[PDB]
């Protein structure tokens, strides 16, 4: 999962949702899930805000 | 090197016409090893003033160093049933072309 | 055979119970002609390779 | 400096003038013969990178500087 | 570990009671062979 | 989905998105991962994998 | 002169000549409850010292030899300690940095990416809901519509973790009812389940998936070290050999007395304990997510339990009426003893406390296979034991392990050095749970050894046929064959000549294709004949045809159809690669050039690749279901699917979208369109519900 | 052995329930070149309900 | 018109119906794999004795209206029986040299050319050149090397979605069709294979070998190369070496080293700004070496070299844990190390600090034209092979 | 020599094979005549089945 | 709905519902700009990152 996670979204929002899991302290390795969740959730908060 | 600097159509090198009882590849490469020595020589700091090859499967090929016949002693090959005197009979005739008149 | 050959070599071949290979050897050895056979042979080798 | 070798098996030694020697060779170093075999694998792995493009490892062991 | 030295092996002993008998699909050596000269037809009861 | 049917955005920016959406769910099932994602989902919380 | 074959060895070395040594070059033409029953009683007599307790659960008499008296004498003996497996496998960590921790995270990708589907690749499986050996697809099969009917339907998620939540959620139901196709339904109780689960046989289902994580995992740790050679093959154990040997031999000082200790270990598999194997994974998995600590260290739990079965039973026989019975294992328990012999009878005397109906009580071992892969580590940890750091004397030892198979080197700097560290050795893995092989193994000094098949000395020293599976996919696996040996086992090129025409022979007399010329009369004589006079080049015939041969060695790569091409004749090449053959067949990129002989072989589908002729209600549902969509998505063959519909779903649009670009062209008819779409109506409707 | 087990194997597949009759012919190449064929006996099958 | 009264008869039944709707799409593989039968063990004595009998093989009901129950000496080719529950009639082998000899001919000019992968063989051994046989005691390293000329140097995944445009092109994904990676390889194929009738399966089994690169981890002696790994049964023996030559066509391995230049600049002038990170990202996903978009090569291609490496460790990619010093790359066997920088004097009396690597470990250190182990502990070299 | 015997499919197959037993006999020996053959730096083929 | 070959017919905003792989059918349309994921997606996120 996790590299996946890395794979599609770029280092940028990983780095962002790293910092949001540190944020709560949650472990960026042994929760996955959240972890994807976040990335989506922050790559389609930049998708809708951008070309406007 | 001085004179290669002069041409900017260097290509991809493509086999227009093989030898056609020889080695098509390793004569290609060798032209691709010659393009990429001499530009190790132009990276370098002045001309070494002679440029010797790095020995590659390439170069022995196409030179025929691997392709010589190996040396035998005459006891060893009695048996081979392909021994013949060399140049036994190959006096092939070939007829005149115009190639010649025009060179 | 293999330690024999390594005690050929000058290899200082060892074992920790030789007693017990012999016994293994020996269990296969009942009522087959080829295996007698090849029993004897080994016994000629031994008898002719390490004296 | 050259110490020497007792020719285990056959391992040709190499002397300070990188020359053979069946005797006589440089410390630690014993070329061999028969060939050294490589790896069949590579042990891939995540590695994090400095802010200076120096590749340490969750070890602590540069890899790539 | 207990040295092996020449004086070490021992032959193996063989075991006893009656001569072994052939157990063997088809006869061995003592086996006659009743020959043509057929150049056949490639038939079995035909050669036979 | 949104409040009164209201999409604050043309159509070819809300389409940018959900075909995003919709390539990271093929691309997350065909390396198995998509079914364990789903049932990840509690009401808005993403529970872990519990064994 | 009697000819006495061995004497070659007085001139020749051994191992130059150890091919006379091995007499099958094939499988032997040769080959019961008895040997089962010795089995289960040697483990119960190698723990004699150990705790005797009662399972509250499958009700059945442990032995738990853990932490046992220590040995007292060379006897084989399982009491193993905890307290020095622990520590093994802390100092094999620290050797090797973070070996645990990395293999871990590489098992976690493994343990969750994993489909259901992995159940079914493997070999005969016992089936818990027959009570009867059956294949693995059809067993879990079985397994899966037993638990759906009693309501555990987890394994829905396509996920094997999620099927191992229903196995364990199962093991908890008060009642299995098993529905058997008469139509007759049996309940089990709690129990009776439980034992008919932790089973082997002369392992069920449920095992499998536990297991499959721990030797993944095993695998996993097996890889990064280098004293292991289990996980790999062929060219890679000759490097580690070679490695290791010029490793040890190359003595910075004439001092170091090297010496090899080939050999293997006694009862390998009867002195694994399981409950050693859980203290060795509770350790590997250290600081890691709890779900990833309750996955991998199942089947250690579960193996412990295990409740063998014994198998099918002696025959009484009379030698008045010649009376044959079977006596089934079951009834072993509840019998009078008159009947059986002296053996059999101190055989069933001793296992007769152990049986619980009909099943036995196997907790202190192991069986064959599961975790061959991690007894390896637990071997390469004794031989990490041996750096020069914790033995802090002269003497150090190497070497590799292959799952009862080492070549331990013991470098030391005298004779009682190298006495010593053998000795060392020894005592470690027998405190360990290793019991080495003293009739078996032999030491000698450093040149010449053996591993696993392997006769080193200063230098390294059954599949020649038919496989029978087409024409054209034998003429390719053969040849293939032939250049594989001859690249990797030492083949030369006459054997390879000889082997090749030999194949050809028996590829001529086990399919009939004898050339046209030779007069050889079989059925496909006649025919192969006039073929032979058509054709104006002969050079171009496939040998499956009546044909000539043009393998030599040059060209055992090249697959047939493309070798004879530019002498192959049009009329023939037409008929020959007529993609419309009745014969050609392939339904799966699986076997699209793949035979289990699993062998990647080259072919050109040729009309030479025909195919051989050969609880649910209806075994062929899901191959019926497949097999239509596969018909309705023809890319369903070669890529994994990818969607959000149902089965149905897709297939009635793709109905509905197929005809109407159909009717549009005009090549339905428009009366079956319509006939087509009230059809795809009819459907859709038997959905709503 | 090889063209008796052949022999027999084709016959054992052929005639389940016959007691076909199998020669033992094998086949020479005499020294000077002639073709020789030879018969060492003759071998009668059983009942070969192979399952 | 009758797959869909299959589907409807499938549905009629109400216990195939669960199976056939609660089974998304998604999880039909794993539906698929739930076969029955035992295969077989012991397929060669299988295959001996089927060919005994008569009428082994089996065929699709379409050999009846197209070849003879009898050739012209009475010998029935094909029998009706169904092989054991299917439509396909048993046949025996007397029917495939029928159709071989009076069969429907055909044009077999799109075989030499979706068989490209086993003719450029055929090709490449025709015009291969030999040499004399040297007897010479044959050194054989263990070298892993490519074993398939001409991949075409696509990953395993990609492939497949160059399969699935060019031989399914309407099952393309919402991948595909909402992407801008057209690829050529997949317009020159799509040109080519324009009318194939062959085997549509087959058509994606034999591109999918061309188009992906393997190797085996095998004993050469020399060569290296990818060609020279498909005849090394025939260039090398156990104590001889024939001279060889295959004379096809090589890989011009341009596109690795132009990656490994690019990544250089880019590392450089991503260190020498304010804020590598973003700099890097932004060079990889916008800068492109010929025209392919650099983030796709760096998740395609296997070079290892430092500034690939940097640059795919940047984008969170797995990199080889192997160092590489001096052109030689290290894997480590066994034990730890510690960098600790520590102070040294040098020959000339000069200050220096380097990482005194403390701890005992072990090396294989393979390389271009050298190989070696190499065992040493703290300022020890205990042993270099 | 009269004897009723018996056989099965798997003794059958055995038994054509007999020609394998003939690959390994010429395993073995160009074995022994590749090692020479390396030792000597040359083809001992000849010397060895001519001397 | 349509096959993925019918697509081939459509203006260059023309919204169109099609049978996309193996089964569903999801509602297409062509589209409007390049609509990568160049520096313009890494604004949005580094700009953010200040």
């Amino acid at each position: 999962m996790e590299d996946f996670v890395r794979q599609c979204f770029n280092p940028m929002i990983v780095e962002l949702a790293e910092k949001a899991m540190k944020e709560y302290g949650e472990d960026p390795k042994i929760e996955t899930n959240k972890f994807a969740a976040i990335c989506t959730h922050l790559e389609v908060c930049f998708m809708y805000s951008d070309f406007h | 090197i001085k004179c290669m600097k002069t041409f900017f159509g260097w290509k991809e090198p493509n086999i227009v016409k093989p030898h056609e009882k020889g080695i098509n590849p390793n004569y290609l490469l060798t032209w691709k090893q010659v393009l990429a020595e001499l530009q190790d020589i132009e990276n370098e700091e002045k001309i070494p003033k002679t440029k010797n090859m790095k020995k590659t499967s390439q170069l022995r090929w196409a030179l025929g160093e691997n392709m010589a016949p190996e040396k035998v002693d005459f006891e060893d090959c009695k048996d081979v049933s392909d021994l013949k005197q060399y140049d036994s009979d190959e006096p092939e005739s070939r007829s005149l072309a115009s190639w010649i008149q025009s060179e | 055979l293999l330690i024999a050959q390594a005690l050929r070599d000058n290899l200082e071949p060892g074992t920790f119970d030789l007693g017990g290979l012999y016994e293994a050897i020996e269990e296969c050895l009942i009522n087959d002609p080829w295996v007698l056979l090849n029993a004897s042979w080994f016994n000629s080798f031994l008898a002719h390779a390490l004296k | 400096g050259t110490e020497p070798i007792d020719n285990v098996m056959g391992m040709i030694g190499i002397l300070p003038d990188m020359t053979p020697s069946t005797e006589m060779s440089l410390r630690g170093v014993r070329v061999s013969k028969m060939g050294v075999d490589e790896y069949s694998s590579t042990e891939r792995v995540v590695v994090s990178i400095d802010r200076f493009l120096r590749v340490r490892d969750q070890r602590g062991n540069v890899l790539l500087s | 570990i207990e040295p092996f030295l020449k004086t070490t092996p021992r032959p193996l002993k063989l075991p006893d009671g009656p001569p072994c008998s052939q157990r063997s699909k088809f006869l061995l050596m003592d086996a006659l062979k009743l020959s043509i000269e057929d150049p056949g037809e490639g038939i079995p009861l035909y050669d036979a | 989905m949104a409040t009164k049917a209201d999409y604050t955005l043309d159509e070819e920016s809300r389409a940018r998105i959900k075909t995003r959406l919709f390539t990271i769910r093929q691309e997350m099932a065909t390396r198995g991962l998509w079914d364990s994602f789903r049932q990840s989902e509690r009401g808005e919380e993403t529970i872990e994998e519990k064994f | 002169m009697d000819v006495n074959p061995t004497l070659l060895f007085l001139k020749v070395p051994v191992q130059n000549a150890i091919s006379t040594t091995f007499p099958y070059t094939g499988d032997p033409p040769y080959s019961g409850t008895g040997y089962t029953m010795d089995t289960v009683n040697r483990t119960h007599q190698y723990s004699e010292k150990g705790k005797w307790t009662k399972n509250t659960e499958t009700g059945a008499p442990q032995l738990n030899p853990i932490d046992g008296p220590l040995p007292e004498d060379n006897e084989p003996s399982g009491y193993a300690q905890t307290d020095c497996v622990l520590e093994a496998m802390a100092f094999l960590e620290e050797s090797h940095p973070g070996i645990f921790e990395n293999s871990c995270l590489e098992t976690m990708e493994i343990v969750q990416q994993t489909r259901v589907d992995k159940l079914t690749q493997g070999r005969q499986t016992y089936d818990w809901t027959l009570n009867r050996n059956q294949p693995a697809a059809t067993a879990l099969a079985n397994t899966i519509e037993i638990f759906r009917s009693n309501g555990l339907t987890a394994n829905e998620s396509g996920r094997l973790i999620d099927f191992l939540k229903d196995v364990m959620e199962s093991m908890d139901k008060e009642e299995m009812e098993i529905t058997t196709h008469g139509k007759k339904k049996q309940r089990l109780n709690k129990k009776s389940y439980l034992i008919r689960a932790l089973t082997l046989n002369t392992p069920g289902m449920q095992i499998r998936g536990f297991v499959y994580f721990v030797e993944t995992l095993a695998r996993s740790i097996c890889e990064k070290l280098e004293q292991s050679g289990l996980p790999v093959g062929g060219n890679e154990k000759k490097a580690k050999l070679a490695n290791v040997v010029r490793k040890m031999m190359t003595n910075s000082q004439d001092t170091e007395l090297s010496f090899t200790i080939t050999g293997d270990n006694t009862k390998w598999n009867e002195n694994q304990n399981p409950r050693m194997f859980l203290a060795m994974i509770t350790y590997i998995t250290r600081n890691q997510p709890e779900w990833f600590r309750n996955v991998l260290s199942i089947a250690p739990i579960m193996f412990s339990n295990k409740m063998a079965r014994l198998g099918r039973g002696y025959m009484f026989e009379s030698k008045s009426m010649k009376l044959r019975t079977q006596i089934p294992a079951e009834m072993l328990a509840n019998i009078d003893l008159k009947y059986f012999n002296e053996l059999t009878k101190k055989k069933i005397e001793k296992i007769r406390p152990l049986l619980i109906d009909g099943t036995a009580s196997l907790s202190p071992g192991m069986m064959m296979g599961m975790f061959n892969m991690l007894s390896t580590v637990l071997g390469v940890s004794i031989l990490n034991l041996g750096q020069k750091r914790y033995t802090k004397t002269t003497y150090w030892w190497d070497g590799l392990q292959s799952s009862d198979d080492f070549a331990l080197i013991v470098n030391a700097p005298n004779h009682e050095g190298i006495q010593a560290g053998v000795d060392r050795f020894y005592r470690t893995c027998k405190l360990v749970g290793i019991n080495m092989s003293k009739k078996k193994s032999y030491i000698n000094r450093t040149g010449t050894f053996e591993f696993t098949s392997f006769f080193y000395r200063y230098g390294f020293v059954p599949s020649f046929g038919v496989s029978g599976i087409n024409e054209s996919a034998d003429m390719s696996i053969g040849v293939t064959v032939i250049k594989n040996n001859m690249i990797n086992n030492d083949l030369g090129p006459a054997t390879a000549q000889m082997a090749l025409q030999l194949f050809i022979k028996d590829y001529r007399y086990t399919y009939r294709c004898h050339r046209g010329d030779t007069q050889i009369q079989t059925r496909r004589s006649f025919e192969l004949e006039k073929l032979w006079e058509q054709t104006r080049s002969k050079a171009g015939l496939l040998v499956s045809d009546g044909g000539p041969n043009l393998y030599n060695i040059r060209n055992l790569h090249i697959p047939e159809v493309c070798l004879k091409w530019e002498l192959m004749d049009e009329d023939y090449q037409g008929r020959l690669c007529n993609p419309l053959n009745p014969f050609v067949s392939h339904k799966e990129i699986e076997s699209v050039n793949n035979a289990v002989v699993s062998m990647e072989y080259d072919a050109v589908a040729t009309t030479h690749s025909w195919i051989p002729k050969r609880i649910l209600e209806d075994e062929q549902m899901y191959q019926k279901c497949c097999n239509l969509f596969e018909k309705f998505f023809p890319s369903s063959s070669y890529r994994r699917p990818v969607g959000i519909s149902s089965m149905v779903e897709a297939m009635v649009s793709r109905a509905r979208i197929d005809a109407r670009i159909d009717f549009e062209s005009g090549r339905i008819k428009k009366e079956e369109f319509a006939e087509i779409m009230k059809i795809c109506s009819t459907i859709e409707e038997l959905r709503r519900p | 052995g090889v063209y008796i087990n052949t022999a027999l194997l084709n016959a054992s597949c052929a005639a389940m329930d016959d007691f076909q009759l199998i020669p033992m012919i094998s086949k020479c190449r005499t020294k000077e070149g002639r073709r020789k064929t030879n018969l060492y006996g003759f071998i009668i099958k059983g009942r070969s309900h192979l399952r | 018109m009758e797959r869909i009264k299959e589907l409807r008869d499938l549905m009629s039944q109400s216990r195939t119906r669960e199976i056939l709707t609660k089974t998304t799409v998604d999880h039909m593989a794993i539906i698929k794999k739930y076969t029955s039968g035992r295969q077989e063990k012991n397929p060669a004595l299988r295959m001996k004795w089927m060919m005994a009998m008569k009428y082994p093989i089996t065929a699709d009901k379409r050999i009846i209206e197209m070849i003879p129950e009898r050739n012209e000496q009475g010998q029935t080719l094909w029998s009706k029986t169904n092989d054991a529950g299917s439509d396909r009639v048993m046949v025996s082998p007397l029917a495939v040299t029928w159709w071989n000899r009076n069969g429907p001919t055909t044009s077999t000019v799109h075989y030499p050319k979706v068989y490209k992968t086993y003719f450029e063989k055929v090709e490449r051994l025709k015009h291969g050149t030999f040499g004399p046989v040297h007897f010479r005691n044959q050194v054989k390293i263990r070298r892993r090397v490519d074993t398939n000329p001409g991949h075409a140097d696509l990953s395993a995944k990609e492939a497949q979605d160059v399969i699935m445009e060019v031989v399914f092109p309407n099952e393309v994904g919402a991948r595909i069709l909402t992407s801008e990676s057209q690829l050529t390889i997949t317009k020159e194929k799509k040109e080519e294979l324009q009318d194939c009738k062959i085997a549509p399966l087959m058509v994606a089994y034999m591109l999918e070998r061309e188009l992906v690169r393997k190797t085996r981890f095998l004993p050469v002696a020399g060569g290296t190369s990818s060609v020279y790994i498909e005849v090394l049964h025939l260039t090398q023996g156990t104590c001889w070496e024939q001279m060889y030559t295959p004379g096809g066509e090589v890989r011009n391995d341009d596109v690795d080293q132009s990656l490994i230049i690019a990544a250089r600049n880019i590392v450089r002038r991503a260190t020498v700004s304010a804020d590598p990170l973003a700099s890097l990202l932004e060079m990889c996903h916008s800068t492109q070496i010929g025209g392919i978009r650099m983030v796709d090569i760096l998740r395609q291609n296997p070079t290892e070299e430092q500034a690939v490496d940097i640059c795919k460790a940047a984008m969170g990619l797995r990199i080889s844990s192997s160092f590489s010093f001096g052109g030689f790359t290290f894997k480590r066997t066994s034990g730890s190390s510690v960098t600790k920088e520590e102070e040294v004097l040098t020959g000339n009396l000069q200050t220096l600090k380097i990482r005194v690597h403390e701890g005992y470990e072990e090396f294989t250190m393979v390389g271009q034209r050298a190989t070696a182990i190499l065992r040493k502990a703290t300022r020890r070299l205990i042993q270099l092979i | 020599y009269v004897r009723t015997n018996g056989t099965s499919k798997i003794k059958m197959k055995w038994g054509m094979e007999m020609r394998r037993c003939l690959l390994q006999s010429l395993q073995q020996i160009e074995s022994m005549i590749e090692a020479e053959s390396s030792v000597k730096e040359k083809d001992m083929t000849k010397e060895f089945f001519e001397n | 709905a349509l096959s993925i070959n019918e697509l081939s017919n459509l203006a260059k905003g023309e919204k169109a519902n099609v049978l996309i792989g193996q089964g569903d059918v999801v509602l297409v349309m062509k589209r409007k700009r390049d609509s990568s994921i160049l520096t313009d997606s890494q604004t949005a996120t580094k700009r953010i990152r200040m």
